């Protein structure tokens, strides 16, 4: 899973 | 002319591409809320291959993207690339006000040397240092808010440098998820003729905050149940809390930590501020001077943070008020050096  | 125009301007040619259209579809879905006679929304969008710059228009229950102007493949965080967007986009839709978005990574004031905020990686590893981007800033109109999308922005070095760009910031002094804004709530906010940066706080958080989750169970990039922490900074309060936090300093590991599974590069401005005050007169004032500059903000228990690997998991905002900063550990490091050249926080607040 990505953040910015 | 409208009342507001804003523009959301999307650098995504980088590992953020999966998101852009979901958010522009959340885009478009928020319109449905907005009179699009007065007000003007407008997206410049880079996922890699021809960038466009659209405005969103209603027909009947019906948004089309109207095509203002396309590019070839570009350096969507060159200052001549953002500047000409700007240009533009300001020039075909002037407005009594203005706000702007900026979608994609970031990391604050740090500097990293081009071939920060935003990343394109078309044509090597591009990504655009704070001074640029007040630079760039310089040619568009002054903003009555700007909205960072993008990972730990919500610093004061970062809204010190662009203070004279505009009246309100909101951002996350730590990681921003993936699917960032929920657009459909955010758009109207937007244009919000009261409170814009409030409303788009409030907005943003409340979606994040329903459907969070302790232990982040369940979540994924189409779920998120991280939970986000937000707040907003108003840009004329600034100079006070610069010369409050002179008065204080004229008198690590228990801080809240922005950034605490990678660099620890962030921390809390007011976790800072109460572990170094030696003089409570000097220190109840710097609370108000604080309070003044800090109007909103909120956070979940726990946020999701990652590791440099990329794994993350939950981990607790207790602490939170809102803003981080960097802490001098007086390393001779390069990150340092730039700090007390280039970032005016450092002499403005008498970090001697």
């Amino acid at each position: 899973v990505l953040t910015x | 002319y409208g009342s507001r125009t804003v523009l959301v301007y999307i650098a995504g040619d980088n590992s953020l591409s999966r998101f852009a259209s979901e958010d522009l579809n959340e885009m478009i879905e928020g319109m449905q809320s907005v009179d699009d006679n007065h007000n003007n929304l407008l997206v410049y969008m880079d996922k890699g291959s021809n960038p466009k710059l659209i405005r969103l228009r209603k027909d009947k229950d019906v948004v089309v993207q109207d095509v203002i102007a396309t590019y070839d493949a570009q350096n969507s965080v060159d200052v001549d690339v953002m500047k000409n967007v700007f240009t533009t986009a300001f020039s075909h839709y002037p407005a009594d006000s203005y706000g702007v978005v900026f979608w994609s990574h970031g990391d604050g004031w740090l500097p990293y040397n081009n071939p920060w905020w935003g990343q394109d990686t078309g044509n090597g590893d591009n990504r655009m240092n704070i001074p640029d981007l007040n630079e760039a800033l310089s040619v568009a109109p002054h903003f009555d808010f700007i909205l960072f999308d993008a990972c730990y922005m919500q610093s004061v070095e970062v809204v010190y440098q662009l203070r004279n760009r505009a009246d309100y910031f909101i951002g996350s002094p730590t990681e921003i998820p993936g699917p960032g804004a929920p657009y459909e709530v955010v758009v109207p906010a937007l244009f919000a003729v009261n409170s814009p940066a409030v409303s788009i706080a409030e907005n943003y958080y409340s979606v994040y905050a329903k459907k969070y989750n302790s232990t982040g169970a369940g979540i994924s990039n189409e779920n998120w149940t991280g939970g986000v922490s937000i707040s907003v900074i108003k840009s004329s309060e600034l100079s006070a809390l610069a010369a409050a936090t002179r008065d204080v300093l004229q008198t690590i590991s228990s801080i809240l930590c922005y950034d605490p599974l990678r660099e620890n590069n962030y921390h809390d401005l007011m976790g800072l501020m109460q572990s170094i005050q030696g003089n409570s007169q000097a220190f109840n004032h710097y609370k108000e001077m604080y309070k003044n500059a800090v109007i909103w903000k909120n956070t979940t228990d726990n946020n999701y943070c990652t590791y440099s690997s990329g794994y993350g998991k939950m981990v607790s905002m207790d602490g939170f008020e809102g803003v981080s900063t960097y802490i001098l550990r007086e390393n001779n490091s390069s990150q340092e050096k730039y700090y007390r050249q280039f970032v005016e926080w450092y002499s403005a607040a008498d970090w001697d």
